[PDB]
């Protein structure tokens, strides 16, 4: 299928004392593989998947140097932004950045992105052409004009189209045993008497990867939305995901209802029915 | 300065069986800003050995974190997650239901 | 692998 490499960066200013807290994490698809935390003792980029551990010392050195450079850029930006928004030095503020690349099922470049937020709202983003920027407000507009004049996008474009893809492909192959494996949902149904006249059926999808999944209930072969509940997809902690969906039904009518499960790991969708 | 209140789920990693070791999860998501206090509780008391995931965020810039601990469920022990955040006028407690 | 040089605002 398609794949992506994405890096996420957060920097939170600390007005009482010291420098901004900075946290960076890197993902391939739904798998975290590296982290940096400015408050950790190591002051190094750290592995978070086994397959990255085979990278040699020059890798770790270079990623550490780069991530620390990123932390400084975010520090400077927090200053610039407090000035653009005419904010006092007293409050804590946040910058967030995400960049990366997607490839298609042929592992060739599909799209690149580079987005920035301030205090949890869009600030500036690279357009899909990778040559110009979209600014959300008049402060970001000043950034857009500066970056366009300076051709900030051209080295970034070359990274997103070239370097990013080359690394993503390297990781996919070195991480093959997990990154190229789908884990189909392990499914089951539970039944819970609510009263003498109504029951809850809960359809479970467990231990799947990647996280994208669809669970739908049908009654006599038509989609049912009322009297249902769905939870957000949640991490199990072991790199896989969980979800459930439930429906409330008249006792004795359980067999009318089917739960339908769609996932990349399933060549055909699964249908579950309470007929135990 | 947008603020968003956290969603909370409390659940086990594996189907819970009394006397079998497991992991108790508190998943907090949808929140902004990122400073958040999360404790897992056994019969009301704060559990000491709790780890958490590295801070990341969703497509709408809101933050998510997994807090977890090893535990061994029993018939009578109650577990919960307690969360405090600038958006809450008091800490929110969600009890673990083994069927959810 | 990270990008080598992110520019400031």
């Amino acid at each position: 299928g398609s794949h992506s490499m994405r890096y996420f960066f957060t920097s939170v200013s600390r007005p009482g004392r010291g420098e901004p807290r900075f946290i960076a994490v890197g993902y391939v698809d739904d798998t975290q593989f590296v982290r940096f935390d400015s408050d950790a003792a190591s002051q190094r980029m750290e592995p978070r998947a086994p397959w990255i551990e085979q990278e040699g010392p020059e890798y770790w050195d270079g990623e550490t140097r780069k991530v620390k450079a990123h932390s400084q850029t975010h520090r400077v930006d927090l200053g610039t932004l407090r000035g653009y928004y005419n904010q006092s030095e007293a409050g804590s503020h946040t910058v967030q950045r995400m960049y990366g690349c997607d490839v298609g099922s042929d592992w060739r470049f599909l799209r690149g992105y580079h987005q920035y937020a301030y205090d949890g709202k869009d600030y500036i983003a690279l357009k899909e052409d990778l040559r110009s920027w979209t600014a959300a407000d008049m402060a970001a507009q000043t950034t857009k004009h500066k970056w366009e004049a300076a051709h900030v996008a051209e080295q970034l474009r070359a990274y997103l189209e070239g370097t990013c893809v080359e690394w993503l492909r390297r990781y996919l192959e070195n991480g093959k045993e997990t990154l190229q494996r789908t884990d189909a949902p392990k499914t089951h149904m539970t039944h819970h008497a609510v009263s003498d006249h109504e029951a809850t059926l809960r359809c479970w999808a467990l231990s799947f990867y990647p996280a994208e999944i669809t669970l739908t209930w049908q009654r006599d072969g038509e989609d049912q939305t009322q009297d249902t509940e769905l939870v957000e997809t949640r991490p199990a902690g072991d790199g896989t995901f969980q979800k459930w969906a439930a429906v409330v039904v008249p006792s004795g009518q359980e067999q009318r209802y089917t739960c339908h499960v769609q996932h990349e790991g399933l060549p055909k969708p699964l249908t579950l029915r309470w007929e135990p | 300065m947008i603020q968003r209140t956290p969603k909370i789920q409390v659940y086990s990693r594996h189907p819970a069986e009394n006397g079998k070791s497991n992991f108790l999860n508190c998943y907090v998501s949808g929140f902004h800003p990122s400073d958040i206090e999360v404790d897992l509780l056994k019969n009301g008391e704060r559990i000491e050995k709790v780890e958490h995931s590295d801070l990341s965020f969703s497509k709408d810039w809101s933050f998510y974190l997994l807090y977890y601990t090893e535990f061994t469920p029993t018939e009578k022990d109650e577990y919960a997650c307690r969360v405090n955040h600038v958006t809450l006028s008091q800490p929110k407690i969600v009890k673990w239901d083994r069927d959810m | 692998s990270l990008f080598n040089t992110i520019a400031v605002l």
